């Protein structure tokens, strides 16, 4: 198969679109589906047309509490090489 | 019962040192890459040119060494100014900038240690389950345009109510949730209630 | 540094390991460089788009909206700024298309004609154009009737600096 | 006649000087040459590689 | 006599490869930080109001 990447061999030509599993390069992702290796165009995400008008509004009737992580590094190995020794 | 950010400063670190180390077993041109086997079977005239190469290249080795973590070390003191900043602002405070503190409307902040850094646990508000109605911007009455102190007129069809905006919570329009400027002719979209 | 040729390459193994950490280096600062791009596009999780039948109050976005008889469905304002700006050496392609790009910038631009800031915060709400700008103009400190009642010159303005821009550029 | 490199040759479009005995470009790589016997200029291509 | 002219050339280029390679350290360390504003710029000037 013939990418913008490069020439790709193993590896099958399916029509569908996933998300991103390893990237191949230029739009192109591969993936282990069923079984077999696949290459496939990615997808950005799911289409939504949202009810536009002029005078209608949306109002939500109830919530959710959510609770997510976030982590960060802080500070790392402290080394020292005496150069002489070396 | 995740943190890859932490495990890779952790691997780019060793993986560093480890070249290092390597590094000791080459002879960049000379006859042995051990010190003690060129002072052995060598006089000093000749042991120099010999000994010369390797302190040549040991010492880039060193430089290149140096160099890599001083790249490293400014890149981990922008993180820490980040999560500084994000404990000071999430923490100890309630935010109003979109995403500084997770996805949603921000709550609180709660800090956890990790090994070589922090874990913030965001609470967030995450408003479901919406429901259609027809708006006004204004309604006319006795030639007077209303306008609501802090929310907004909605029509369940039949009648018209005032809402918060964020919560679906309809009162009646009074004189005390509204507010008067002008007649009912200038403002696009008046409706009559 | 040798160029096909057994000799050099021969010599070249008494330096060590030099030449697995710049690949190293250089694969390290080029994955990173599509982190880069994820990071500032990918910020919606549905690609949204705008209705049929335009009525933004008298607004007008048509200069930033996608245009499909343009190539890669750019808006108009997208082209001017893509028109403006062997050994052993290899040039790898980024992940994202350019076409993929300005997929995500109309989705984000979509997003936020038609339902405000609430799709930033969890599922799109739609409102009409002047009620969220008289929200804006709350945010500010300005009440809501000094929007309703100069609808048509606070449009007119923001059509005719949004065409300054088209001539600037 | 001295130039000495390897990879693929193929005929070109250019013209050269009827003094002129080979090309070159930008970064100063040769890209062309001229054959000294039909008088012939040819490209010069790297040969595959990746 | 041809191995003390080939390790002159080789030292040459090693040090140009490494010097290339260290100014685009420094260079993709600055790219990044204008990446890490422009996110946070979409975020809080796009989707919502700052
Ligand atoms: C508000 O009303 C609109 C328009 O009536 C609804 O939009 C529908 O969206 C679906 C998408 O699955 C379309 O297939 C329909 O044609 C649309 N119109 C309908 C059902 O009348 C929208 O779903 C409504 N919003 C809510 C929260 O109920
Ligand atoms: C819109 O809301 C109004 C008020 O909530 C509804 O009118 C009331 O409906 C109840 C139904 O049990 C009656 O008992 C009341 O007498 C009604 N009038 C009032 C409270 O003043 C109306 O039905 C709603 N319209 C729709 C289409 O749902
Ligand atoms: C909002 O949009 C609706 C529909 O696009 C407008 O309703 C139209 O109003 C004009 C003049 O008021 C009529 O000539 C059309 O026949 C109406 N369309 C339909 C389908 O009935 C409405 O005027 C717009 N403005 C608002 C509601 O302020
Ligand atoms: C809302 O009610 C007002 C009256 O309170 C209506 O105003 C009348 O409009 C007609 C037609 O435009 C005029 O001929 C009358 O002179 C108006 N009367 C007054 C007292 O202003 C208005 O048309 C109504 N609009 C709707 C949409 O119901
Ligand atoms: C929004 O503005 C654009 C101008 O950029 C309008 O489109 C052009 O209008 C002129 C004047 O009639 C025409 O000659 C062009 O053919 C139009 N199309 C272009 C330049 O692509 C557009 O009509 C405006 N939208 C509304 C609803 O008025
Ligand atoms: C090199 O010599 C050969 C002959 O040894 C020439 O070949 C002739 O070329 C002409 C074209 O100009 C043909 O019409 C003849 O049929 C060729 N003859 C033979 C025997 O090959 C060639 O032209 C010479 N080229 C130069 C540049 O001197
Ligand atoms: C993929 O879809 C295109 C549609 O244009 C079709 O021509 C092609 O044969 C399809 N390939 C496979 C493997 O189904």
């Amino acid at each position: 198969f013939q990418t913008r990447a490069g020439c790709l061999i193993g590896a099958e030509h399916v029509n569908n679109s996933y998300e991103c599993d390893i990237p191949i390069g230029a739009g192109i992702c591969a993936s282990y589906q069923t079984q077999s290796i696949i290459a496939y165009t990615m997808s950005l995400g799911a289409e939504n047309s949202v009810a536009y008008s002029n005078n209608s509004i949306a109002i939500p009737t109830n919530f959710t509490i959510s609770v997510t992580t976030e982590i960060l590094p802080v500070s790392m190995t402290k080394t020292s090489v005496d150069c002489t020794m070396y | 019962s995740a943190l890859g950010k932490l495990q890779d400063v952790v691997n780019q670190n060793a993986q560093a040192l480890n070249t290092l180390v390597k590094q000791l077993s080459s002879n960049f041109g000379a006859i042995s890459s051990v010190l003690n086997d060129i002072l052995s079977r060598l006089d000093p005239p000749e042991a120099e040119v010999q000994i010369d190469r390797l302190i040549t290249g040991r010492l880039q080795s060193l430089q290149t060494y140096v160099t890599q973590q001083l790249i490293r070390a400014a890149e981990i003191r922008a993180s820490a100014n980040l999560a500084a900043t994000k404990m000071s602002e999430c923490v100890l405070g309630q935010s109003k900038r979109v995403d500084f503190c997770g996805k949603g409307y921000h709550l609180m902040s709660f800090p956890q240690s990790a090994p070589h850094g922090v874990v913030f646990l965001h609470v967030t508000y995450v408003p479901a389950q919406e429901k259609n109605f027809t708006t006004a911007p204004a309604i006319c009455h006795d030639g007077k345009a209303h306008f609501p102190r802090e929310g907004v007129f909605v029509s369940n069809g039949t009648h018209w109510f005032v809402t918060q905006r964020n919560f679906y919570e309809p009162q009646i329009i009074t004189t005390d949730n509204t507010f008067v400027s002008g007649n009912c002719d200038v403002v696009i979209g008046i409706v009559n209630n | 540094i040798c160029g096909d040729s057994t000799e050099c390459s021969n010599l070249l193994l008494q330096y060590g390991s030099f030449c697995t950490q710049l690949n190293r280096a250089l694969t390290g600062i080029a994955v990173e460089q599509d982190k880069n791009t994820q990071e500032v596009f990918a910020q919606v999780k549905q690609i949204y788009k705008t209705p049929p039948i335009k009525d933004f109050g008298g607004f007008n976005f048509s200069q930033i909206l996608p245009d499909p008889s343009k190539p890669s469905k750019r808006s108009f304002i997208e082209d001017l700024l893509f028109n403006k700006v062997f050994n052993g050496l290899t040039v790898l392609p980024p992940l994202l298309t350019d076409e993929m790009i300005a997929q995500y910038t109309s989705a984000l631009l979509a997003g936020t004609i038609t339902s405000g800031w609430t799709f930033g915060a969890g599922a799109a709400l739609q409102i009409p154009f002047a009620m969220q700008m008289a929200y804006r103009f709350n945010g500010i400190g300005v009440t809501q009737n000094v929007l309703y009642e100069n609808q048509k010159l606070i449009a007119n303005q923001f059509n005719s600096a949004i065409g300054k821009i088209q001539d600037s550029l | 006649n001295g130039l000495t490199g390897t990879g693929v040759l193929t005929e070109s479009n250019k013209k050269f000087l009827p003094f002129q005995q080979f090309g070159r470009d930008i970064a100063d790589t040769t890209d062309a040459v001229r054959d000294p016997q039909t008088l012939e200029i040819l490209d010069i291509t790297p040969c595959s590689f990746g």
